[PDB]
RNA sequence: GCGUCGGUCUAAGUAUUAUAUUUAAGAUUAUUCUUGUAUAUAGAUUUUUAUUUUAAU
């Protein structure tokens, strides 16, 4: 605290250790609400220096459901109106209905999450990634563990449904070397009978494709 | 600690009141469902009108037969009520314990077989 | 409601016996008394008729999927979470669209995947194109060199 | 009863205890790790399996930081082993009003999308647009028109990695946001702040000397 | 018949009134059954 | 106090449903005999429906 | 134990992956010594590893 | 069937 | 130190009127921490009885 | 500033059906819209 | 008056409503919103276009040679994202006042106040 | 209600007592959904036998 | 181009939702006046395949 | 706010030039005419810098690419030595000072 | 406690109904007038009395 109009930033306290009472509690790390304590016992400046927060979880962390990212039900000590009674109360976070679209499982999915999760989802690139880079005891949800499983399947199904495109392109490539000439349409049966990729399915499928050449023009 | 249920605040809280609900505990009353009991039906209510099969049927380890002499903490409240109260069957005759010296379920001879109607025991 | 015998026989010989040439047992003829149930009774005994799809593969294409480098992991279906309990208490919960809700998902086995925006799909199609590029070395032989350059960096030291 | 009590989490090093739990992924609250594999093997054993050049690599003191939880202070040197409360603070402090205003996030459009009401473009293909937080989540992402503009999203698509600092800091007050709009207007849409764009008005004659 | 004494909180905020809110002393050696759970 | 054969009861539950309430067991869903297997696309065609009709 | 198992197209059973057992995280149990699960599915059991 | 559809 | 607080007298006496329900007991005095035993004291688990109604 | 003629109201239907002080008048988010 | 959710109990004010400070102000607001949609917005984001595309053709060519890079690459160094503009999301409207009013002692005191 | 529906008339006769075999088969404690009569029978033709409920046996014991 | 006028998708299908937000249904919104066709029309059945 | 001195080591994202930018002593808003919003958000904000710019966009001008942006990754000074000690003596002239 | 009556309720129960009350059934009748609660109300208070509540010196 200094009184000049324009106090340009500087390395150290320009005018000695900052004077005032509230500067006395900031010089020791406490927050400026220590100025309103009537007793500042060695436990008090421990209690209010936030060494370890007096703040807990509504249900057991092992049995928690709604995704509370990094929150507790912190109690806020209020001082009442005209006659200053001091009372305290437990303030919760705001849980929104998280109705997201996790494109891993190509469908909306709902998990109720605190506002802070609805931000850290978007900071993580998607809803699913926020489920996936968090880990067990960190993402202490239960719904988050039911939707991580579907996320872990419906990912390892994409990877599986990918290698299809590498076992299919292998066939498609290696069979083209036997669809080389249109000499015999009795032979196009035999090459198809070779890879057991029947004609009646393929013929019209290519037909629908040349029609699709006409469906897309 | 009433709210140990699946946290769903804006939706309907399934089961909420039903038999199978959450948020009612584990070792609770209201668990008539769980009427499934390993002990055979006939030994907790007699095979016939006279409450024949009624009793506490200790069983041999090897014997596949299942008896209702449990000692789990959830089952001793009824295993004493057999030894001190006894059963007053709705037919008028007092069952397993009817007089002075209360039985010793753990010194019973082992359950040898379920009762039959035609003979006594299969 | 096809209840009175005169009405059930007037429908059952015509639609389930006549049109479909199905024949219903006695105990099912009891509940087979509505337009809703007539439709289902058929739609079970005709669904139990389609020859079970025969997974028959040729040989010439078979040796392709064997020698092909990239193979499928193919065990994930079990990782899926189980919801086993009394069929009612499990089903009473889905009294409404409690289906996609609260970390559940009606997993219908999917055979093809949308490729647009699908992170986990582009997350590997590049990792694949990073495998075809690394694979190019072993084809030409710059891998063996760049690998034989380590041991000659790690020998004289 | 516990048959096969599990081994400590990160016991993989030959002559120093495993790092404390929580840091490896476990239960916080204890500072000093300990593994009965290490403490039972006599000293010479622990000095047999290791050469001096190695212990100086696992003696290694990463003093304030934690070698495992990258970016956070080692939880055997804090006041108490729990995670750093200060870094992971809930977005609302114990007394403030929730006046976190509407925030617009950047999304990478994936198809040339063309509004039919304003008759102009929500976004070209593969260009990041700042869209609403509840257009993106509810209309742009579920259909495959867009994804988020994260670092790795750029990596997956083929675009030069750009750091939008997506929600790097959320503003808890409108005028605390309307400053963040001024920071983001500079880094992202920088052509607004060129000596050529501050002078479109004047690339030619001051208008009072031109014809009519 | 029973009583939690806490009074059932809203189904949304499951816990109001921890016993600490009243400056209660519940040492295991003082009243016995004390030690709370949010701890 | 229950009435089985009550023409409500959803016809699957007449012993599971004497419990559950007076205000819920009408809604107790239909599930299965718990041994009825899904309709199975097996190949057993009715004894005399035959092909031509089956085809 | 059947997750991530190359089905071989002869016996249609899981091929013996020698790597699998290394990406496997033995989750303990009471009626089983130590059930092995692949690494990716390890966090769903985060409570039993704490019990 | 996928190799079918490419052609 | 933990300074003696003067619970019985002074303000801490009247503070009960000044909106303070729970006047704490001095849990710094008995602070020798060894458990008491409840006045409905339990009798040991040995079956004292030796009548004909002795129960297993 | 020439744009300070903000109409001390707004179209938004007042939440809080019942009645009370502070209804149906401008909000500092709406006052920045018209501005 | 559904516009402002007003049931009228007293006559002779249902008449004087149409020009009441509640109605006439709710008239202006629900109108200027139309103004924005009717003419403004389809022209505002018109000019926002016609200056950018001006830039990326009249200025960015020469600017890309300053980075020593290709022209297409700079359109991601001079516009890392296209922060379009709405009524709901204007950053400020005016650059805050540069010459701030000069502080004084408490109650016009002079030459210095001992109090705050 | 089963004669009226199937015969188009009021029964107009003394109804048989002793409910027919096969009626009230899901009921368990009939005793009210009946007179104090026994649970009628199975749907059989075997000779009538009292289902020895705990009650019937007591009457024997009187 | 891919036209889109907004006011579209609302992710959840238009039945399970209010304007936005999936709506709650809890066997107390429902009447007992449905389910009263059971007095004549019997409930659905699972006919086992022969 | 700020009361205690601390120097960070900010790493740019455009050139990765690890430049250091300190935080001097800026005095508390006056307690004589107290203001509860300006104080309790001065303090809570001070923990967020003291914990290495946790919830803030960092806006300092680079020294290598002379321009002011918001792309800095705040390096804890043992992630900095991880970087500083691991650069050939020439690139220390390029990325460091 | 029945009836009458007042108020509430057409997305949990049938508005000749069920909630929520005041009275007391049966038989005659059930008067005059309003300053406040309630309702309605229009940024709220302040204003404001179809029925109801309480009132009538
Ligand atoms: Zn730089």
């Amino acid at each position: 605290f200094s009184t000049f109009a324009l106090n340009p930033e500087t390395s150290r306290a320009p005018h000695g250790p900052p004077r005032g009472l509230i500067n006395r509690y900031i010089s020791m790390g406490l927050p400026p609400w220590a100025a309103w304590c009537n007793r500042v016992n060695r436990h008090a400046l421990y209690r209010m220096s936030d060494v370890s927060p007096r703040s807990f979880l509504p249900k057991a962390p092992h049995e928690m459901d709604v995704i509370w990212m990094n929150e507790r039900v912190r109690e806020r000590v209020r001082t009442s109106r005209q006659v200053q009674h001091v009372y305290r109360q437990l303030k919760y976070p705001f849980v929104k209905t998280g109705i997201h679209y996790s494109d891993t499982l190509d469908h909306w999915v709902q998990v109720p999450m605190v506002e802070a999760a609805m931000f850290e989802i978007e900071k993580d690139g998607g809803f699913d990634n926020f489920i996936l880079k968090r880990s067990g005891p960190e993402l202490r949800s239960t719904y988050g563990e039911r939707i991580r499983r579907h996320l872990l399947v419906r990912q390892k199904e994409t990877q599986k449904n990918f290698v299809l495109d590498q076992q299919a392109k292998a066939l498609a490539e290696v069979t083209q070397a036997e669809l080389m000439k249109a000499t015999s349409e009795e032979e196009l049966d035999a090459v198809l009978a070779k890879y057991g990729m029947d004609a009646e399915e393929f013929k019209r499928l290519m037909a629908k494709r040349v029609m699709e050449q006409r469906k897309s023009v | 600690v009433f709210h140990n249920a699946p946290s769903v605040y804006p939706f309907t809280k399934p089961f909420h009141d039903t038999p199978y609900d959450q948020d009612r505990g584990r070792f609770d009353k209201t668990k008539n469902i769980l009427r499934e009991n390993k002990w055979p039906a006939w030994m907790d209510h007699g095979a016939d009108g006279t409450g024949f099969g009624i009793g506490l049927n200790r069983t041999h380890p090897l014997s596949k037969l299942r008896g209702n002499l449990r000692r789990n903490p959830s089952e001793i409240p009824r295993v004493l009520n057999m030894m001190i109260q006894g059963v007053w069957h709705k037919s008028g005759n007092k069952l397993y314990f009817r007089g002075g010296k209360p039985p010793n379920p753990s010194t019973h001879p082992y359950l040898t077989g379920e009762p039959c109607p035609v003979y006594g025991w299969k | 409601v096809f209840e009175e015998e005169t009405l059930r026989e007037r429908v059952l010989d015509r639609v389930v016996e006549g049109v479909f040439r199905l024949v219903p047992t006695s105990t099912d003829r009891l509940e087979l008394k509505s337009v809703a149930n007539i439709i289902d009774f058929v739609l079970t005994h005709v669904t139990v008729a389609r020859k079970p799809l025969q997974h028959e593969i040729p040989e010439a294409a078979r040796t392709v999927m064997r020698s092909h480098p990239l193979q499928p992991q193919l065990g994930f279906v079990h990782a899926l979470p189980t919801d086993n309990r009394d069929a009612v208490v499990q089903e009473w919960e889905r009294m409404h669209h409690l289906d996609w809700q609260f970390g559940k998902a009606v997993y219908e086995p999917r055979s093809a995947e949308n490729e647009r925006g699908n992170l986990t799909w582009l997350r590997e199609v590049r990792h694949h194109e990073a495998r075809e590029a690394f694979q190019a070395d072993v084809d030409s032989g710059e891998a063996r060199r760049r690998h034989m350059a380590k041991i000659k960096a790690a020998a004289q030291v | 009863v516990a048959p096969w009590v599990p081994p400590p989490r990160h016991d993989v090093k030959v002559t120093m205890p495993p790092p404390p739990g929580g840091e490896v992924g476990g239960s916080y609250g204890v500072s000093t790790g300990y593994s009965d594999r290490l403490a039972r093997t006599p000293y010479w054993k622990r000095m047999a399996l290791s050469t001096y050049a190695l212990r100086m690599k696992e003696n290694e003191t990463r003093y304030p930081m934690s070698p495992h939880r990258e970016g956070e202070y080692d939880l055997r040197y804090t006041v108490t082993a729990y995670p750093d409360h200060i870094k992971h603070r809930p977005l609302l402090e114990i007394g403030e009003a929730h006046q976190i205003p509407t925030i617009e996030i950047p999304v990478i459009f994936l198809v040339n999308l063309w509004d039919e009401e304003r008759l102009t473009w929500f976004g070209r293909q593969y260009e990041t647009v700042y869209v609403n937080r509840n257009v993106a989540r509810e209309e742009l992402l579920p259909q495959r028109y867009a994804i988020y503009a994260t670092e790795e999203a750029y990596k997956l698509l083929g675009l030069p990695v750009v750091n939008h600092s997506i929600h790097e800091e959320i503003p808890k007050t409108p005028h605390a946001y309307k400053k963040l709009l001024e920071k983001q207007s500079y880094t992202e849409e920088r052509w607004k702040y060129t000596i050529e764009y501050l002078f479109r008005k004047y690339e030619a004659d001051p208008p009072e000397l031109q014809d009519k | 018949a029973a009583t939690p004494g806490v009074g059932i909180a809203p189904e949304t905020t499951p816990v109001k009134y921890v016993p600490e809110m009243l400056n209660i002393q519940n040492a295991k050696w003082w009243n016995g059954r004390g030690k709370p759970v949010y701890r | 106090r229950f009435n089985p054969e009550g023409a409500g009861l959803t016809r699957g539950t007449s012993a599971y449903a004497w419990k559950w309430w007076h205000t819920q067991y009408p809604w107790l869903p239909n599930v299965a005999p718990a041994d009825y297997v899904p309709p199975s696309p097996r190949g057993i065609r009715p004894a005399a429906w035959d092909d031509e009709f089956a085809d | 134990v059947h997750a991530n198992r190359y089905v071989d197209h002869d016996t249609y059973e899981e091929k013996y992956d020698p790597h699998w057992e290394h990406n496997a995280h033995l989750v303990p149990d009471q009626q089983f010594y130590n059930i092995p699960v692949p690494k990716e599915y390890k966090d769903a059991y985060w409570w039993r590893d704490l019990q | 069937v996928r190799a079918t559809e490419k052609l | 130190r933990f300074y003696r607080p003067l619970v019985n007298q002074g303000i801490n006496l009247w503070r009960s009127r000044m909106g303070r329900l729970h006047k704490g007991w001095t849990t710094w005095e008995y602070n020798r921490d060894v458990i008491p035993d409840p006045r409905p004291f339990p009798e040991p688990a040995v079956n004292n009885y030796f009548g004909r109604s002795r129960i297993w | 500033e020439q744009v300070q003629d903000v109409p001390t109201s707004t179209d938004r239907k007042p939440t809080g059906m019942h009645r009370g002080p502070g209804k149906r008048q401008t909000a500092p988010k709406e006052a920045a819209q018209y501005q | 008056c559904a516009l402002c959710h007003i049931r009228f109990r007293y006559k002779q004010d249902y008449e004087a409503h149409k020009e009441s400070e509640l109605h006439v102000n709710r008239l202006r607001w629900v109108e200027t919103m139309n103004w924005w949609r009717e003419t403004g917005e389809p022209a505002y984001l018109k000019a926002s276009n016609e200056q950018w595309e001006w830039f990326e053709q009249h200025v960015l060519p020469t600017k890309a040679q300053e980075m020593g890079c290709t022209l297409d690459e700079a359109r991601r160094v001079y516009r890392q994202a296209i922060m379009t503009e709405t009524p709901t999301w204007h950053r400020p409207l005016q650059c805050p006042t540069v010459k701030q009013e000069v502080q004084e002692p408490r109650d016009q005191r002079w030459p210095a106040s001992p109090k705050w | 209600h089963k004669y009226l529906a199937k015969h188009g008339m009021d029964y107009q006769g003394r109804v048989p007592a002793s409910p027919a075999p096969g009626m009230y088969q899901g009921f368990s404690d009939v005793h009210k959904i009946l007179a104090n009569h026994p649970k009628p029978q199975r749907e059989s033709r075997h000779l009538p036998v009292m289902p020895m409920t705990p009650r019937v046996v007591f009457e024997h014991a009187q | 181009v891919i036209s889109y006028k907004a006011g579209d998708y609302h992710l959840v299908p238009k039945k399970f939702t209010v304007g936005k937000r999936i709506a709650v249904r809890s066997y107390l919104d429902r009447n007992r006046t449905e389910l009263s066709d059971r007095t004549f029309m019997p409930q659905k059945n699972w006919f086992r395949p022969y | 706010s700020n009361r205690f001195f601390q120097k960070f080591y900010l790493r740019c994202g455009n050139c990765s030039a690890i430049q250091r930018s300190a935080q001097g002593y800026q005095p508390i808003a006056n307690p004589i005419l107290f203001k509860s919003d300006e104080h309790c958000r001065n303090y809570h904000d001070e923990q967020r810098r003291a914990a290495g710019y946790s919830g803030m966009v960092v806006t300092c001008r680079c020294h290598r690419c002379e321009r002011v942006h918001s792309n800095w990754k705040v390096l804890d000074a043992q992630q900095f030595l991880d970087a500083k000690l691991r650069m050939t003596p020439e690139e220390r002239a390029q990325r460091l000072w």
